[PDB]
């Protein structure tokens, strides 16, 4: 079995895959509670990124521009920066970081980010004596990389920041654990492992509450949870657990190359293999045994695909397309199942580091069929070849890609960022045992439903 | 010799059911007594007479009510369980009906609420014309006659034509009573009460088929390729009319002998049509029933034109599974024609061992077959129950077993996996391709993933 | 705004709801840990529902037969009952409970049940002295009533037997709870708002594990959890909590009756309002505190809700079948999310009790504008509606149905008993907080699909 890497053919984008860097530093900022990302560049950079996070998860945050207009991208734009710190803080007096993200715009002009913080932070000391604010610089050009870099860099900066204030002290007894760009129901499933586990561990960032409720005394809970605190205190850490390499890995790096806080990156954990070979590394770090909740968790989860394996996936054909970590885990997750993921889509300019990534291997051992990974590739990558005859039974994707499955009439499980184009996925997790069985059982429902419509032996849902 | 298993030293009758072949036997001195009564209490996999005939032939029909004489439960019951398509939209499958016995009927009779809910059929639906009636167990106990009921709505209504059956369910022991009143009903009452268009000079009856996944479509792309007319269909894809017609067949085909063999034995006393058994399953025995229905026929050319064309397509698949499923072990738990049919196809087309089988409701005559047909070393049970499935299991530790999905559902905790040996996995199994598709889905339950990530205890260091 | 109750005008039924007693009372018997209830008729009254347990639940519970066949119709079937109980006993010694079933064959016959139920009695005695087991008589003619019927006389039947046998004890501080005929998911989310709320309460049955583990040391852990002390217990209870009238409450008020627990009924907890009532009660009768836990997943639920109702929900018009409480129960939570639920169907001939039943009322002063309740109802009945011109937006209902929907090219959310044709609905709730949340989502991605297999406005899935 050939797993082929190939780069896009063409110079252009029709239907990109992912957004900017910029947008992805925005969602990472957006974890933080008491922060307010503020980006320095033109005002769609910030208002288009707002209803993103809007359209994902149908709540507001709050995200903040320097508006750059055409006399500050002519002469330049440091003044808007630091106007822009100082309206944030004095309008917003809780708030304690502010990541300043970098635009195209403002890295072709050059404009200094750390010389502006110094004056911001004179300013801010001279105005706000009893405050303290930490502005880190990110740098973000989205000339480069995409929206998964401009997360994973963001992460690092805040956290270089905050730390590079605290530094080292009393040993914490927690781990770290940088789950990537996840779902709210992720952060609540990995929550509910450490504590049936009995680890103590910070998760950066924790959207647990970005799943907010309307409440009786109309409070607004929409926030990160994860503070100053959580994030100083990383450098106290047992051990950091990186489960995406692209998407915090780096974070980790730093952390151990800085503090001696050993960082163990292992698979995203799709699927089953994934999810055990996690739990072993967290037993081994922690000295803590794996409980039996987590056995019988696993094994419903088996119980409930052993009934769609064999009879509804077997031999059936996926592309799947997302996050690099999401594509290569869920390609994982697809083989245990028996589905046939021949086709993986990963939307940026990394292959260079794809092409190293270890899950590659791990894929041409396990796969009984040939695997194609496009890298640097569009939406328009899939649809040209199913257009040119792919013959498909299942993509899993984003919701910008759902018109190639509503056209060809093939079955899609939304999964990855962003699916606004269905109810509640936000809440559901993809990770885990838990995970892997709802995703599971949204491939068969998808696939019921697809019968049903297509009268496709619409007859065969009966007694299995 | 005759086992007497642990879980049945209580019920040490069981040992008369349950053979283990043996070097040197002579088979005729260990024949499983079969078609006998039911322990109580056992968890025995056996079901009712009425089943036989509703659910397993008469239901099968794409144009005809099924009326189902009784207490809304037996209705129910037979309804979203089977899979046997039709190319009219699947009619059969869609609906069921009752004549929903209330107390007061036990009391004063059902036959006015029969006769009600037999006009009420008609009138929901006027383009259907065609009704078989059933009894169940207390239209049966309080002495409704259904026949006469049926005779009325017939002078009433002269476009209809209806057909009774009595199957209440403590009938028999098993289905297998409903097969043979349905069989000699029909024959008695209805075939020979209309005729068909001939269109070919090769003319016959295909008999006990019922369709399953597309099963009898898949065969008619054989027949239509050979130039032979089927004038009925027992009844896969069937209607009711091309039944009443079956006296006009030159042959009749047998695949089901033990559901269907009474009414091919009954057309060859009355008829003089002879009956030709064959097995419809297995690749290699597909051809040799293509040969001898061509034999009959003298068209022994288009035949082996039809099996090479089809050797070509499907061989080198089929040889591919073989393979790979080669020494795998096979239990089949089903209702009793499908061991004596597949135990020796497994073993010649794909190299598969049938270690163990038990039979439903089989006779002394499927008996008969299966152990001709079958291996040493292997368990015939007659009339299995759940603590017997287990101790075989545990004796035989097969690598995969053919049953119905609830059994299924339970080995799979033992980490075993199935096939739907009665309503399929991806079917249909009947035929050429369908062989094909039958090895794949036992390849995929076998080589699978999960099947060895439940094993692993992730405590374990 | 008319609320009008009808029958069915046929005399048969086409396409039945629900099945006959004897199946309902075999549910009840497998909530029960070590119960194998034997079942006194034709083979075919046990097999085909052990057939229907596994179509809903993708699992095999243990129910025997007496087979009776022709000698014991013309004699008698005493003896059936009686050799299939010592049969039981003798091959499976943790048997404990075996409810009798009486079926059509064996009500027509007039078997005394009691009087077998006397020599198994002494037999049992005789044979295995230091063994108890609990044999109940459960009087199930299937001329009468349905499955829901038949479920309230088992669990009624067994709950007299055993409490006939241990009587009153000391107080148990515990609550009695039957939630009636619900799925894993919603015994799952009673437990933890039992748990969030300090109650402790035993749930009558307890059928969490029917969703059972594939477990590394091959065990069957595929049981009802409730036992005899349970079922003992429930006389030493504080009070019972009966949620739905047609589904235990009649073994709440034995238990009134016979040990002075107090009953309390109340709407089966489909919805908000009636979630909320339930929560009230449990407060009210225990002294505990509803806690911020709670309130909370409530926001969250309606947070969601309100997602959807204006923008989807409002005005479409929906049919509903399935048990009473469930239909009614339903119905309530439709109008609260702005959906139109405007023929209802309840399948027995319970209509005198239903006529009566006090949701009707509440209804009839939350409706804006007519429904019909067609009770003594088939699944032909909403198909003949729906040939005359009834326009409908939705369908809920269970999987019987769903040829009905299909053709129709109606949406169709699977609710209640038996859910065969979709994956894992088992395991989610319907009642509670989270359970209306998840059938609001069903509800929705159900017709966001429908919107884009039919291309009816399926552009407008974006910034919802
Ligand atoms: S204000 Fe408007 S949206 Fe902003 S960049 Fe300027 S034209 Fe465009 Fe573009 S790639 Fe991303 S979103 Fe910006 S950082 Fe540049
Ligand atoms: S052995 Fe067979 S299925 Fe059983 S009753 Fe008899 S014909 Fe019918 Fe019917 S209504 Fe329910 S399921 Fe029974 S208790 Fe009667
Ligand atoms: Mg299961
Ligand atoms: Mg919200
Ligand atoms: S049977
Ligand atoms: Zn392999």
């Amino acid at each position: 079995a050939e797993v082929k890497l190939s780069p896009r053919d063409r110079e252009g984008i029709i239907n990109p895959m992912y957004d900017c860097q910029p947008a992805g530093a925005q969602y990472a900022g957006i974890g933080i509670k008491d922060c307010i990302p503020l980006v320095h560049g033109g005002q769609g950079c910030t208002m288009f990124v707002r209803l993103l996070f809007a359209q994902h998860f149908k709540e507001n945050f709050d995200v903040a521009s320097t508006s750059l207009h055409e006399e500050s991208a002519v002469f330049g734009g440091a003044k808007r920066v630091e106007e822009g710190v100082l309206v944030l803080a004095r309008r917003y007096p809780n708030l304690r970081v502010i990541p300043i993200i970098t635009t195209c715009s403002t890295e072709v002009i050059g404009d200094d980010i750390e010389g502006s913080i110094r004056v911001c932070n004179r300013a801010l000391e001279a105005e706000f004596p009893d405050r303290k604010i930490y502005l880190a610089p990110v740098h973000t050009p989205s000339f480069k990389g995409s929206h998964v870099t401009g997360y994973a860099e963001c992460v690092k900066s805040v956290f270089k920041t905050i730390t590079d204030a605290h530094g080292k002290g009393q040993p914490s007894g927690k781990l770290n654990v940088f789950p990537g760009w996840v779902n709210p129901g992720d952060v609540v499933l990995l929550k509910r492992y450490f504590k049936e586990m009995d680890v103590e561990a910070n998760i950066y960032m924790d959207t647990e509450d970005f799943d907010s409720p309307m409440l009786p005394n109309k409070s607004i809970e929409t926030h990160g949870r994860t503070t100053v605190e959580d994030i100083a205190d990383s450098a106290n850490a047992l051990a950091t657990l990186s489960l995406a390499r692209y998407e915090g890995n780096t974070t980790g790096e730093l952390l151990q190359k800085t503090f001696a806080v050993p960082n163990a990156l292992v698979n995203t954990p799709y699927g089953i293999k994934n999810t055990d070979d996690m739990l072993r590394k967290i037993a081994e770090v922690t000295g803590k045994e794996i409980p039996e909740s987590l056995v019988r968790e696993r094994g419903i989860a088996l119980d409930a695909l052993a009934d769609l394996a064999h009879m509804f996936f077997a031999n059936k054909k996926v592309a799947i397309f997302g996050h690099p970590d999401l594509v290569l885990g869920l390609a994982q997750f697809c083989m245990e199942v028996e589905l046939e993921p021949v086709l993986l889509l990963i939307g940026d300019d990394q292959g260079n580091k794809y092409k190293k990534d270890p899950r590659i291997e791990e894929l041409k051992n396990t796969a009984h069929f040939d695997i194609e990974i496009v890298h640097n590739a569009d939406l328009w990558e899939l649809e040209k070849r199913i257009n040119a005859g792919l013959q498909l039974d299942l993509i899993m994707g984003h919701s910008k890609g759902r018109y190639v499955a509503i056209e060809a009439n093939i079955p899609m499980v939304r999964v990855g960022f962003p699916t606004f184009d269905r109810a509640g996925l936000y809440r559901k997790p993809s990770i885990g045992y838990q995970g892997a069985m709802e995703l599971g059982e949204m491939i068969a429902n998808a696939m019921f439903a697809h019968m049903e419509y297509t009268r496709n032996k619409e007859w065969i849902l009966n007694t299995w | 010799p005759m086992v007497l298993l642990e879980c049945d030293k209580d019920i040490p009758e069981r040992q008369k059911h349950i053979y283990l072949k043996a070097p040197n036997e002579d088979t005729r001195e260990f024949l499983p007594i079969a078609n006998a009564a039911t322990i109580p209490g056992t968890l025995s996999e056996r079901g009712c007479a009425f089943c036989g005939a509703k659910l397993v032939i008469g239901g099968v029909l794409k144009d005809t009510i099924q009326m189902i004489h009784g207490p809304l439960g037996c209705a129910y019951d037979t309804w979203h369980t089977k899979r046997y398509p039709t190319d009219n939209g699947h009619f059969n499958m869609k609906y069921v009906w009752s004549t929903d016995m209330k107390e007061s009927h036990v009391v004063f009779g059902g036959e006015k609420r029969l006769e009600k809910s037999m006009h009420e059929a008609f009138d929901e639906m006027p383009d259907i014309k065609r009704m078989i009636v059933y009894t169940t167990c207390p239209t049966a106990l309080i002495g409704d006659d259904i026949k006469a009921v049926a005779k009325k709505v017939m002078k009433d209504r002269p476009d209809v034509d209806v057909f009774t059956v009595e199957c209440p369910g403590f009938s028999g022991v098993s289905q297998s009573k409903g097969h043979h009143v349905l069989n000699i009903g029909w024959i008695n009452e209805k075939v020979e009460t209309m005729e068909k268009e001939i269109t070919s000079e090769y003319t016959m009856n295909f008999i006990g088929d019922f369709n399953i996944q597309g099963d009898t479509q898949l065969l008619q792309t054989y027949w239509d390729r050979l130039g032979i007319q089927v004038v009925a269909h027992f009844t896969g894809n069937g209607t009711y009319d091309d039944l009443r017609c079956m006296h006009q067949a030159q042959l009749n085909v047998v695949n089901c002998a033990r559901s269907s063999g009474y009414i091919a034995n009954e057309l060859k006393k009355r008829y003089g049509i002879p009956r030709l058994d064959i097995d419809s399953w297995g690749f290699n025995y597909m051809a040799e029933g293509i040969r001898k229905i061509c034999a009959f026929f003298g068209i022994e050319e288009k035949g082996e034109e039809l099996i090479a064309e089809e050797y070509a397509k499907w061989k080198p698949k089929l040889d591919w599974y073989k393979e790979r499923l080669q020494g795998k072990k096979m239990a089949i738990w089903t209702g009793g024609p499908r061991l004596w049919h597949w135990t020796k196809s497994v073993e010649d087309d794909l190299g598969v061992q049938v270690v163990a089988m038990s039979s439903k409701f089989g006779h002394e005559e499927d008996f008969e077959k299966v152990i001709a047909r079958g291996k040493e070393g292997t368990y015939y049970i007659d009339d299995g129950n759940e603590l017997e499935f287990f101790e075989i299991i545990d004796l035989v530790k097969p690598d995969v077993i053919f049953t119905g999905p609830r059994v299924g559902e339970l080995v799979k905790k033992l980490h075993i996996p199935y096939v739907n040996g009665h309503g399929y996995h991806n079917g249909p199994y009947m035929g050429f391709e369908g062989f094909v598709n039958l090895a794949r889905d036992m390849y995929n339950a076998v080589h699978n993933p999960l099947r060895h990530l439940a094993a692993v205890d992730i405590r374990d260091k």
